[PDB]
RNA sequence: UUUGGCAUAGUUCC
C-alpha cells in the first residue's frame, strides 16, 4: 500500500527512502547498486525496498467523496 | 442532518420523511457525514 | 478478544509479591526462590554467578510457562553457607562488576571521541 | 409427511433420540503447548468465563462461595446464578439487591469454570475411545485449545486449523465417572491391539536418539539445567562417568534418571545389524545398538521410536504395565520436557545441504538408469522380433508388461540404495529417518536419486490419446520415458512429460482418499 | 423475471419446475483475492453426481495436455469434477459452415 | 533467419503478445457478445 | 417491448466497453477489474462452462450385463434452432441366448 | 490447412481432421470445442523468424500483433481431438535439432511447456521440484490468502471483505505472473523462515511469530463487513425510546442520530445497535438491527439511497483491524500450512552474526515426508537475490537454473554456498551446534481466523420444534453429541455421563402416564 | 489376483451368494503334490 | 566466588554505530547486556492519536500506527520524563508526555506527501530524527485533509517494539571455533568471520579443552532515537538497577 | 429479552 516505516525484521527505518530508491532507479542504477548507495546493507532491509507494491499510487487516481 | 451527495460531493439537509434526492445534480445516493464525537486511539 | 495487555509482562499488580522464598525438603541445605515478573534477562546472571561460588553445590532456573511471566530459581549450598548469603552475594558481585564495567566503557567513550 | 418426519438423517428418531445437541460446549481452534501435562487441556478465559459449573454449599466452603458470588458474573474468578433450594433461579449477570446474595446451605451457585475441572476433549471423528478423553482444566491468556503432543496420536490431530469438542459434566457423580473411567493417563494402553496408544512424536523422537548417542558429555551447568526441569528428581547429582580430567556427564547417565523405577527391558535399534547378535561382541555392540535398561538405568543403546514407540513391549508399554498410569505420566512429561530443553542447545533442520549427494553418487545413479533404459529397450527389441516366449499363466502382454515393471523396479531401488548407503553422519534426513521421527528410506530416494514409476489403477499410463500417451511421442512406444518412468529426483526437477505424469499418479491418491472415508463410517456404523 | 430468476438463484430453468433443474450454474463471484476472482471466472463443471463412487471421471485424463489445469482442483466430494482452463486454452465461439 | 538459443526471449514476447491481444476472461466476453 | 435483459460487464453492449483507464477510474471502476459477470439484484453472478458429450456424431460403447453386446449412439441436434437432442441407439443383442 | 492459415475463407477457430486409417475427414464448425496455439513447423525449422520476433518486441506504435501474426500462418489453434494426428515438439532448438532420430516429421512445436498450468498454479515457483498433491493443496490456499483484491475497494459495500496493510511482490517469481497481475495486485509478504526446532510450540505444523516483527505491521489485515436493511404497517428508520415501544432489548440506543442511524467515525461494542428500525404494531414494534456479537469495530461509512420500488434504503459499513494471534493460518506457496503456536519478541528468537531474527520458524519435520523441495529451493533463490538485487526466476522448466548454480551465486556474497548460518541462542547467548537453514520465503496470511471460530455455550437459546438448543455459532447454538460420540461413550461404559449428555444437558421434560392405559394423561 | 480392504470387508460382513473373485485353493495328497506330471 | 573485572576496547564510534569489545566477563552477562539493549532502554514515542479529521486513502487505525513507529529525539529527556502509570497528573501533564500537532491540506494539483516533517511538538527536544530525507506518513490527492494531535509517552522495548531504541545489534564471540560450540560437518565451506585472526588455508582453530567464552565482540547500530553511546550506558545502568530492586525485596523477605 | 423456516452454492478438517 504504502511503504512500511520501519523494517519489519530488524527495525531499521525504511519509510524515508522510497522517493530516494526511485530516484536512484530513474537516474540509471542498477538496483543492487540502489541498496548499496542508500546505505541498505542486509537483505532484511533490502527486501523492503526490492518487493515492495506501492499501491497508494493507484488509490490517488479515484476522486475523493467530498 | 446533512448528507454528501455521491456525484457532486456537494451537502444538503435532508430529513426523516423525505425522498433522497440531490439538488442540483439530481442523484440518489448520499453518504453520511464524518462524526464530531473524538475516538482515541492508540498508536500500536 | 484474550489478549493480554502488554505492560502485564513487567509490572506488578495489587497483591503480587515480587520475591517469595521456599525451603527445599527433599535435601538438607536448599531453597527455592520464586521471581514474579522477570526472565531469562535476570535469571541466567544470576545462576552463572551462584555457579562461580565454590560453595554452591546446585544452582539453576527455570520459566514454567512461556505464557506466564515467572523465575524459578534453586540453589542448594554447602553446610554452614546459606542459601539466602549465597544470592545476596552473587546480586553484589554482579552489581560490582557492572559499576565497574560502566566506568571503563565511560573512560573509553572518552578517550575515542578527543583522544 | 410424518413417515418422512421419521424416515432417516435429520428425522426425529435418529436425528433427535440417538444424537443431539448439548449445552455446555465449547469449540476453537487447538495449538501445540509442550509444557502442559498429559491429562491437562489449556482453555481460553472467554470460554471458562462464559461456561459454569453448579456447586452445592456446604459449611466447607461456603465462605468462598460467598466470596465467588461477591465477584460476580463480571470478574472472571465469580458465579452467574444462585439456586434456592425451591428451585427457583437468582440472577448474577445484572446488579441484584443485597439480600438474595445470602448463601446457605444446600445452594447451589453456578460458577465460572476454573483450574483443575475435568472435561471430555474430542474429535470428529470419533473412531475409537480414545477419540474421548478427559482432560485437567487449565487457563491460559490466549483464545485456542492448548494441548500436549503426545495425545496427538489419540486424536489423529495435527496443528493446521484443526478444531476440537469441549464438554463439562456437571454432576459430581459424572464427573467421578469420568475421573476414574476416561481420563487420560488410564488409557495409555488400548485394548484393541494391547499396545500402547501414544508414545514420543518426531520431535523429542528425533532428539532422544541424539541425546543417546554415546558422544553425548555434559557439562555441569547444563547437567543443572536438565535436572532442573525434571518433577521426579530425587534431589541428589549422579557421580559423573568422566571425573578426570574434567566432570562429564552423559545422555544415558541422565535418561537414567528419567526412566522411572526399577524397569528392566532390552529392545533393538533400528540400524542394529545381523551380525552383532551371532559373532563376538554380542554385548559390547560397537555401533551402541542394544538397548539394555537394568534396574531403571539405561545402561546402554541408542534409543528410538523401537524403544519410546507404540509398539508392544517397548519402553513406554513395560513402564505402564509396570508402574500405572500415575506414573507413566509423568514418564512421558519428564521426556518431554528435559529433551526439549537440551534440544535448544543441540538444534535440528533440514535443507538443500541435507538433500544433496556426491558426484560419484550421481555417476552411480545415471549408470544404473542408463542400464535399466538399455535393457527394457533390448526386451521391447526381442518382444518385436516375437522371440519373446510367453510365461505359463500369462498372455504376451502380461508377461512383457510384467518384465519390464520388473526392470524398472530393480532400477529404482538399486538407485534408492546407493542414494541412503551415500549419506552422511551429520545428514538432517538420516537423522528423521533413522530416529523414526518422519520420513522413509523411499521419500530420501525420491529426492535424492529416482522419483520412480508412475501407475494409473496398478498399470502403467495408459494410451489416452490413438494409440499413443502425448501428443509428443510417436504411436506404439512402450520405453520407460513414453508410459511414465521419472528419471528425475525432485532436487533436479521434472520435464513437462512427467510433470504431467505425475500430476495423474497423485490425482489417484487424492481420489483414493475421498473416497474411502464414507464406506469405512458406514462399516463402523453397521458393527457398532 | 425469467432470466433475473434463472441468473439470481442458479437452478437453470423455469421456477414451476425447479425439481429437474440443474442446479449450480450463476454462482455468485468470488472476491478474496484477485487469483480467487480470476480462476473463478475461469471455471468448468461435470455434471457427473458429486456422490458418485465410481471415479472414472474424477481422474486427470491424457486429453487435458494444455487444455485444462493438471493440478488446480477442488479436495472434497467434487475431486476431478470442478476444474480450471489452461492459461492459453481458448473455446470456440461457433459459426456455420456454409 | 533462425532464432537459435536466443529462444527463451522469443517464446515470452510472442506470449506477452498473445496476453495482451486477448486477456483472460475473453470466453465468457466473446460468448455473451456472439 | 417485450422486456430487459442482462448485461454482462465489460461486453460489447455495457458501457465500460472500449472505455481507456482514466475513464474507469472517473466511474470509480477498478481499471483491473477483468469484467465477465452479470449484476443481478446488486450481487454479482458468474456463469460456470457445463460439460456435456458431444453431439452429432456416432459412439460406440459396450455395457457391463445388459441385453445387448454392443450399442451406439448418435446425439442428434439441429443447428441450436429446436428439439434439444434426440438420442437415437442401434443396439445388438447379445451371444448368450437360450 | 492453407486456406485456415491465410485466414481466407475457412475461420481460424474451424477444425479439420484426416482419419487416415479408417478413410473419413471431419470437419467442425461446432462452438463448446476447447482449443490452443500451437507453433507450425514446416520441415524441420520453425516457420517463426527473428523478423517476427523484433516486429513483435516492437509492438506499440506498430500495429502488429497477435493476430497478424496469426494472419501469417506462423501459429495455428488446434483443438483436443486435432491434436490426435499431428507430432509435436516440446522445445524447438533442443527437438528439431539433429540427434539419434526420434522423429524426424514433427509438425507443430510447444510456444512454452509450462503454459499447461491454470491461474492458480502458475504462481508456484519450482512446481517441478514438488509433488503433486502438495501443488494442489497450494491451488487450494491460493484463493484464500489475504491482499488488495481491487483496487476501487472503497465505494464496495461488500459483505466480508479482508485486505493486507503491506503486500509485498515475490522475490522468487514465475515469468507467467506478469499475465496474472499478481506483481500489482499481491497477496503475502517475504518473510525471514528459518527451519528449525526452536521451544517445541511448532511441532505438528505449526509456526513460531516473532513479536517485535509483528507490532511493527508484519501480516496486519483489517476486516470490512457491511449490513443491509430497508423499510418495508409503517417500517420507519427512527431512534427508539425505551417507555414508548413494545418490543426491546438490552442494547444501547444512545449511538443512533436522529434518523436511526449511525455517523461513520463511531466505536462500535458487540451487541450493540447500528440502524434502529420500528414498526406501528396496530402500539411500535422494534426490529433494529445489531452487531454481530464481539466485533469492536469502527463505523466506516454509511449510505442513504432509494431501493427499486422507493423505499428507503441503507448499508453500513464497519472495519476492524486484525492483528496476528497465536491461532491464526499461515502458508507458503508449497503446500506448507500451518497456525500460529506462540509469539517470541526479538530478544527470544534466535540471531545470526548480524542480529537478524527469523521472522517465522518453521518445523523441519514437515519437509521429509512432504518432499517440498521447490520451498528450500524459493528459500535459497530469495536469499540470492534480496543481495544480488534482481529478482529470482522460478519458471517451471528452464534447464538454466540449477541448485548447484544457486549455490554459487549465493557463495560470492559471503554466505554458506547451501544456505545454512550459524544462529545463536535467544535466551542463554550460546551458539547453537547445528547450524540453520535460514531465508526468505514468500508467506501468506489465510482467510482462517480464530476471533471467527471461537465458540462457546452454556445454557443459551433453544429451539422450537424439539426444545432442543440451536444450531449455528451465529444463534449460540450448541454442539451435536453424535451417534459415533454416544457409541464412544457406550464403550467407556460412562453410563451416567451419556445419560447427561443426551438427556438432561439437552432437552428435560416430564409427563403424566396412565397405570391402565400408557396414554399421557 | 484377489480382492482385499474394504471392498473384501463390505463382502465378508453384508456376505453375498456372488462374490467379485471367488477362489478356490487346493491341496494334493500324494505323489501329484511333488510331481509336476499328476500335478 | 567474587565478581569478574571486565574490560573494553572501543573499535569504531560513529553517529549511527558503536563497535567494543568485552573482556574478562561471563557470556551469561555478556548475553544480558545484549538482551537489555533491545528490550529495557526507555524511549520517546507516540502513545496517544486523536483524529480530528481523516479524508485520506488511509484509515485512522493505519495512520495512527504509521505515527507510533516514527522515532524521536529522545537522548536527554528520557531520563527526566516520568511513566504516566507512574504520574500525579490526571491524564497528561508536560512531565510525563510530549504532545505533537499535524494539520495538513492539499489544495493544489500536485500530490502531496505528508511526512514527518510535519510534526509539531511543544517540546523543543522532542522531534523526529529526520528534524535536524523525511518519513513519509501518507500521501494526499487534491481535498484531502488529515489533521490531528498525539501524545509522546515513556516506555522501553518490552511492552512495545515501537520503543526499540536498537536497529540491529551484532553480537558474536569466538569467532574462530576453538571451543567447539557450533560443530561444522565439513569446516572448509564456511566463510571466516570479520574478527577470525587464522591464515588462509587453516578454517578452525584447534581445540581448547580448558577455555570459556570471553572476549564478546558487540555492534550497536542505533535507529536515531538516542544516540549509540547512551544506549549501552542506559543498559548497564538499567541492568543493574534491576539487580538492586531484588536485593532490597529479598531482604525484608529474609527479615 | 427476546427467537422465522426451506432450498442451493462455496470452504475447513479427517
Ligand atoms: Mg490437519
Ligand atoms: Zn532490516
Ligand atoms: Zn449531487
Ligand atoms: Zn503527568
Amino acid at each position: 500500500m504504502i511503504i512500511p516505516v520501519r523494517c519489519f525484521t530488524c527495525g531499521k527505518i525504511v519509510g524515508n527512502k522510497w522517493e530516494a530508491y526511485l530516484g536512484l532507479l530513474q537516474a540509471e542504477y542498477t538496483e543492487g547498486d540502489a541498496l548499496d548507495a542508500l546505505g541498505l546493507k542486509r537483505y532484511c532491509c533490502r527486501r523492503m525496498l526490492l518487493a515492495h507494491v506501492d499501491l497508494i499510487e493507484k488509490l490517488l487516481n479515484y476522486a475523493p467523496l467530498e | 442532518m446533512i448528507y454528501i451527495c455521491g456525484e457532486c460531493h456537494t451537502e444538503n439537509e435532508i430529513k426523516s420523511r423525505d425522498p433522497i434526492r440531490c439538488r442540483e445534480c439530481g442523484y440518489r445516493i448520499m453518504y453520511k457525514k464524518r462524526t464530531k464525537r473524538l475516538v482515541v486511539f492508540d498508536a500500536r | 478478544m484474550n489478549a493480554p495487555p502488554a505492560f502485564e509482562s513487567f509490572l506488578l499488580f495489587e497483591g503480587e509479591k515480587k520475591i517469595t522464598i521456599n525451603k527445599d525438603t527433599k535435601v538438607p541445605n536448599a531453597c527455592l526462590f520464586t521471581i514474579n515478573k522477570e526472565d531469562h534477562t535476570l535469571g541466567n546472571i544470576i545462576k552463572s554467578q551462584l555457579l562461580k561460588d565454590p560453595q554452591v553445590l546446585f544452582a539453576g532456573y527455570k520459566v514454567p510457562h512461556p505464557l506466564e511471566h515467572k523465575i524459578i530459581i534453586r540453589v542448594q549450598t554447602t553446610p554452614d553457607y546459606s542459601p539466602q548469603e549465597a544470592f545476596t552475594n552473587a546480586i553484589t558481585d554482579l552489581i560490582s562488576e557492572l559499576s565497574l564495567l560502566e566506568e571503563r566503557f565511560r573512560v573509553a567513550i572518552k578517550d575515542k571521541q578527543e583522544g | 409427511s410424518l413417515k418422512q418426519r421419521l424416515k432417516g438423517k435429520e428425522g426425529r428418531v435418529r436425528g433427535n433420540l440417538m444424537g443431539k445437541r448439548v449445552d455446555f460446549s465449547a469449540r476453537t481452534v487447538i495449538t501445540p503447548d509442550p509444557n502442559l501435562s498429559i491429562d491437562q487441556v489449556g482453555v481460553p478465559r472467554s470460554i471458562a468465563a462464559n461456561m459454569t459449573f453448579a456447586e452445592i454449599v456446604t459449611p466447607f466452603n461456603i465462605d468462598r462461595l460467598q466470596e465467588l458470588v461477591r465477584r460476580g458474573n463480571s470478574q472472571y474468578p465469580g458465579a452467574k446464578y444462585i439456586i434456592r433450594d425451591n428451585g427457583d433461579r437468582i440472577d448474577l449477570r445484572f446488579h441484584p439487591k443485597p439480600s438474595d446474595l445470602h448463601l446457605q446451605t444446600g445452594y447451589k451457585v453456578e460458577r465460572h469454570m476454573c483450574d483443575g475441572d475435568i472435561v471430555i476433549f474430542n474429535r470428529q471423528p470419533t473412531l475409537h475411545k480414545m477419540s474421548m478423553m478427559g482432560h485437567r482444566v487449565r487457563i491460559l491468556p490466549w483464545s485456542t485449545f492448548r494441548l500436549n503432543l503426545s495425545v496427538t496420536t489419540p486424536y489423529n490431530a495435527d496443528f493446521d486449523g484443526d478444531e476440537m469438542n469441549l464438554h463439562l459434566p456437571q454432576s459430581l457423580e459424572t464427573r467421578a465417572e469420568i475421573q476414574e473411567l476416561a481420563m487420560v493417563p488410564r488409557m495409555i494402553v488400548t485394548p484393541q491391539s494391547n499396545r500402547p496408544v501414544m508414545g514420543i512424536v518426531q520431535d523429542t523422537l528425533t532428539a532422544v536418539r541424539k541425546f543417546t548417542k554415546r558422544d553425548v558429555f555434559l557439562e555441569r551447568g547444563e547437567v543443572m539445567n536438565l535436572l532442573m526441569f525434571l518433577s521426579t528428581w530425587d534431589g541428589k547429582v549422579p557421580q559423573p562417568a568422566i571425573l578426570k580430567p574434567r566432570p562429564l556427564w552423559t545422555g544415558k547417565q541422565i535418561f537414567s534418571l528419567i526412566i522411572p523405577g526399577h524397569i528392566n527391558c532390552i529392545r533393538t535399534h533400528s540400524t542394529h545389524p545381523d551380525d552383532e547378535d551371532s559373532g563376538p561382541y554380542k554385548h559390547i555392540s560397537p555401533g551402541d545398538t542394544k538397548v539394555v535398561v537394568e534396574n531403571g538405568e539405561l545402561i546402554m543403546g541408542i534409543l528410538c521410536k523401537k524403544s519410546l514407540g507404540t509398539s508392544a513391549g517397548s519402553l513406554v508399554h513395560i513402564s505402564y504395565l509396570e508402574m500405572g498410569h500415575d506414573i507413566t505420566r509423568l514418564f512421558y512429561s519428564n521426556i518431554q520436557t528435559v529433551i526439549n530443553n537440551w534440544l535448544l542447545i543441540e538444534g535440528h533442520t533440514i535443507g538443500i545441504g541435507d538433500s544433496i549427494a556426491d558426484s560419484k553418487t550421481y555417476q552411480d545413479i545415471q549408470n544404473t538408469i542408463k542400464k535399466a533404459k538399455q535393457d527394457v529397450i533390448e526386451v521391447i527389441e526381442k518382444a518385436h522380433n516375437n522371440e519373446l516366449e510367453p510365461t505359463p499363466g500369462n498372455t504376451l502382454r502380461q508377461t512383457f508388461e510384467n518384465q519390464v515393471n520388473r526392470i524398472l523396479n530393480d532400477a529404482r531401488d538399486k538407485t534408492g540404495s546407493s542414494a541412503q548407503k551415500s549419506l552422511s553422519e551429520y545428514n538432517n534426513f538420516k537423522s528423521m529417518v533413522v530416529s523414526g521421527a518422519k520420513g522413509s528410506k523411499i521419500n530420501i530416494s525420491q529426492v535424492i536419486a529416482v522419483v520412480g514409476q508412475q501407475n494409473v489403477e496398478g498399470k502403467r499410463i495408459p494410451f489416452g490419446f490413438k494409440h499413443r500417451t502425448l501428443p509428443h511421442f510417436i504411436k506404439d512406444d512402450y520405453g520407460p520415458e513414453s508410459r511414465g518412468f521419472v528419471e528425475n529426483s525432485y532436487l533436479a526437477g521434472l520435464t513437462p512429460t512427467e510433470f504431467f505424469f505425475h500430476a495423474m499418479g497423485g490425482r489417484e491418491g487424492l481420489i483414493d482418499t475421498a473416497v474411502k472415508t464414507a464406506e469405512t463410517g458406514y462399516i463402523q456404523r453397521r458393527l457398532i | 423475471d425469467g432470466l433475473k430468476y434463472s441468473l439470481a438463484t442458479g437452478n437453470w430453468g423455469d421456477q414451476k419446475k425447479a425439481h429437474q433443474a440443474r442446479a449450480g450454474v450463476s454462482q455468485v463471484l468470488n472476491r478474496l483475492t484477485f487469483a480467487s476472482t480470476l480462476s473463478h471466472l475461469r471455471r468448468l463443471n461435470s455434471p457427473i453426481g458429486r456422490d458418485g463412487k465410481l471415479a472414472k471421471p474424477r481422474q486427470l485424463h491424457n486429453t487435458l495436455w494444455g487444455m485444462v489445469c493438471p493440478a488446480e482442483t477442488p479436495e472434497g466430494h467434487a475431486v476431478g469434477l470442478v476444474k480450471n482452463l489452461a492459461l492459453m486454452a481458448y473455446i470456440s465461439v461457433g459459426s456455420q459452415p456454409s | 533467419e533462425i532464432t537459435p538459443d536466443l529462444w527463451q526471449e522469443a517464446c515470452w514476447i510472442v506470449i506477452s503478445s498473445y496476453f495482451d491481444e486477448k486477456g483472460l476472461v475473453r470466453q465468457q466476453l466473446d460468448s455473451f457478445d456472439e | 417491448f417485450i422486456g430487459k435483459i442482462p448485461i454482462m460487464l465489460r461486453s460489447t453492449y455495457c458501457l465500460l466497453n472500449g472505455l481507456t483507464d482514466r475513464d474507469l477510474c472517473e466511474l470509480n471502476e477498478c481499471p483491473l477489474d477483468p469484467g465477465g459477470y452479470f449484476i443481478i439484484n446488486g450481487s454479482e453472478k458468474v456463469l460456470i462452462a457445463q460439460e456435456k458429450m458431444a453431439t452429432n456424431t456416432v459412439y460406440v460403447f459396450a455395457k457391463k450385463d445388459s441385453k445387448y453386446a454392443y450399442t451406439g449412439e448418435c446425439r442428434s441436434c439441429l443447428e441450436n434452432s429446436s428439439r434439444p437432442t434426440s438420442t437415437i441407439w442401434v443396439s445388438m443383442l447379445a451371444r448368450g441366448g437360450q | 490447412r492453407k486456406l485456415r492459415r491465410q485466414m481466407d475463407i475457412i475461420v481460424s477457430e474451424v477444425s479439420m481432421i484426416r482419419d487416415i486409417r479408417e478413410r473419413e475427414i471431419r470437419i467442425y464448425t461446432d462452438a463448446g470445442r476447447i482449443c490452443r496455439p500451437l507453433l507450425i513447423v514446416e520441415k524441420q525449422k520453425l516457420l517463426l523468424k527473428k523478423r517476427h520476433i523484433d516486429q513483435l518486441k516492437e509492438r506499440e506504435y506498430n500495429n502488429y500483433s497477435w493476430q497478424d501474426l496469426v494472419a501469417s500462418g506462423v501459429v495455428e489453434y488446434i483443438d483436443t481431438l486435432e491434436e490426435e494426428t499431428v507430432m509435436l515438439a516440446m522445445t524447438p532448438d533442443d527437438l528439431q535439432e539433429k540427434e539419434v532420430a526420434y522423429c524426424s516429421t514433427y509438425t507443430h512445436c510447444e510456444i512454452h511447456p509450462s503454459m499447461i498450468l491454470g491461474v492458480c498454479a502458475s504462481i508456484i515457483p519450482f512446481p517441478d521440484h514438488n509433488q503433486s498433491p502438495r501443488n494442489t493443496y497450494q491451488s487450494a490456499m491460493g484463493k484464500q490468502a489475504m491482499g488488495v483484491y481491487i483496487t476501487n475497494f472503497h465505494v464496495r459495500m461488500d459483505t466480508l471483505a479482508h485486505v493486507l496493510y503491506y503486500p509485498q511482490k515475490p522475490l522468487v517469481t514465475t515469468r507467467s505472473m506478469e499475465y496474472l497481475r499478481f506483481r500489482e495486485l499481491p497477496a503475502g509478504i517475504n518473510s525471514i523462515v528459518a527451519i528449525a526446532s526452536y521451544t517445541g510450540y511448532n511441532q505438528e505444523d505449526s509456526v513460531i511469530m516473532n513479536r517485535s516483527a509483528v507490532d511493527r505491521g508484519f501480516f496486519r489485515s483489517v476486516f470490512y463487513r457491511s449490513y443491509k436493511e430497508q423499510e418495508s404497517q409503517e417500517e420507519v428508520f427512527e431512534k427508539p425510546t425505551r417507555e414508548t415501544c413494545q418490543g426491546m432489548r438490552h442494547a444501547i440506543y444512545d449511538k443512533l442520530d436522529d434518523d436511526g442511524l449511525i455517523a461513520p467515525g463511531v466505536r462500535v461494542s458487540g451487541d450493540d445497535v447500528i440502524i434502529g428500525k420500528t414498526v406501528t404494531l396496530p402500539t411500535k414494534r422494534d426490529c433494529s438491527t445489531f452487531l454481530r456479537t464481539s466485533e469492536t469495530g469502527i463505523v466506516d461509512q454509511v449510505m442513504v439511497t432509494l431501493n427499486q420500488e422507493g423505499y428507503k434504503f441503507c448499508k453500513i459499513r464497519v472495519r476492524s483491524v486484525r492483528i496476528p494471534q497465536i491461532g491464526d493460518k499461515f502458508a507458503s506457496r508449497h503446500g506448507q500450512k500451518g497456525t500460529c503456536g506462540i509469539q517470541y519478541r526479538q530478544e527470544d528468537m534466535p540471531f545470526t552474526c548480524e542480529g537478524i531474527t527469523p521472522d517465522i520458524i518453521i518445523n523441519p519435520h514437515a519437509i521429509p515426508s512432504r518432499m517440498t523441495i521447490g520451498h528450500l529451493i524459493e528459500c535459497l533463490q530469495g536469499k540470492v537475490s534480496a543481495n544480488k538485487g534482481e529478482i529470482g526466476d522460478a519458471t517451471p522448466f528452464n534447464d538454466a537454473v540449477n541448485v548447484q548454480k544457486i549455490s554459487n551465486l549465493l557463495s560470492d556474497y559471503g554466505y554458506h554456498l547451501r544456505g545454512n548460518e550459524v544462529l545463536y541462542n535467544g535466551f542463554t547467548g550460546r551458539k547453537i551446534t547445528s547450524q540453520i537453514f535460514i531465508g526468505p520465503t514468500y508467506y501468506q496470511r489465510l482467510k482462517h481466523m480464530v476471533d471467527d471460530k471461537i465458540h462457546s455455550r452454556a445454557r443459551g437459546p433453544i429451539q422450537i420444534l424439539n426444545r432442543q438448543p440451536m444450531e449455528g455459532r451465529s444463534r449460540d447454538g450448541g454442539l451435536r453429541f453424535g451417534e459415533m460420540e454416544r457409541d464412544c461413550q457406550i464403550a467407556h461404559g460412562a453410563a451416567q455421563f451419556l445419560r447427561e449428555r443426551l438427556f438432561e444437558a439437552s432437552d428435560p421434560y416430564q409427563v403424566h402416564v396412565c397405570n391402565l392405559c400408557g396414554i399421557m394423561a | 489376483n484377489v480382492t482385499l480392504g474394504v471392498p473384501r470387508l463390505k463382502e465378508l460382513i453384508n456376505i453375498s451368494k456372488k462374490p467379485k473373485t471367488p477362489s478356490l485353493t487346493v491341496f494334493l495328497l500324494g505323489q501329484s503334490a511333488r510331481d509336476a506330471e499328476r500335478a | 566466588p567474587y565478581a569478574n573485572q571486565p574490560t573494553v576496547r572501543i573499535t569504531e564510534l560513529t553517529d549511527e554505530n558503536v563497535k567494543f569489545i568485552i573482556e574478562n566477563t561471563d557470556l551469561a552477562v555478556a548475553n544480558s547486556i545484549r538482551r537489555v539493549f533491545i528490550a529495557e532502554v526507555p524511549i520517546i514515542a507516540i502513545d496517544w492519536v486523536q483524529i480530528d479529521a481523516n479524508s485520506s486513502v488511509l484509515h485512522d487505525e493505519f495512520i495512527a500506527h504509521r505515527l507510533g513507529l516514527i522515532p524521536l529525539t529522545s537522548d536527554d529527556i528520557v531520563d527526566k520524563l516520568q511513566y504516566s502509570r507512574d504520574c500525579t497528573c490526571e491524564e497528561f501533564c508536560p512531565e510525563c508526555s510530549v504532545e505533537f500537532t499535524l494539520d495538513v491540506r492539499c489544495n493544489e494539483d500536485q500530490t502531496r506527501h505528508v511526512t514527518s516533517r510535519d510534526l509539531i511538538s511543544n517540546s523543543p527536544r522532542v522531534i523526529p530524527v529526520t528534524s535536524r530525507d523525511d518519513i513519509l506518513i501518507v500521501k494526499l490527492r487534491k481535498g484531502q485533509e488529515l489533521r490531528l494531535r498525539a501524545y509522546a509517552k515513556k516506555g522501553f522495548g518490552k511492552e512495545h517494539a515501537k520503543w526499540n531504541p536498537t536497529a540491529g545489534v551484532a553480537f558474536e564471540y569466538d569467532p574462530d571455533n576453538a571451543l567447539r560450540h557450533t560443530v561444522y560437518p565439513k569446516p572448509e565451506e564456511w566463510p571466516k568471520s570479520e574478527y577470525s585472526e587464522l591464515d588462509e588455508d587453516e578454517s578452525q582453530a584447534p581445540y581448547d579443552p580448558n577455555g570459556k567464552p570471553e572476549r564478546f565482540y558487540y555492534n550497536v547500530e542505533s535507529c536515531g532515537s538516542l544516540r549509540p553511546e547512551t544506549i549501552v550506558l542506559s543498559a548497564l545502568s538499567g541492568l543493574k538497577k534491576k539487580l538492586s530492586d531484588l536485593q532490597t525485596q529479598l531482604s525484608h523477605e529474609i527479615q
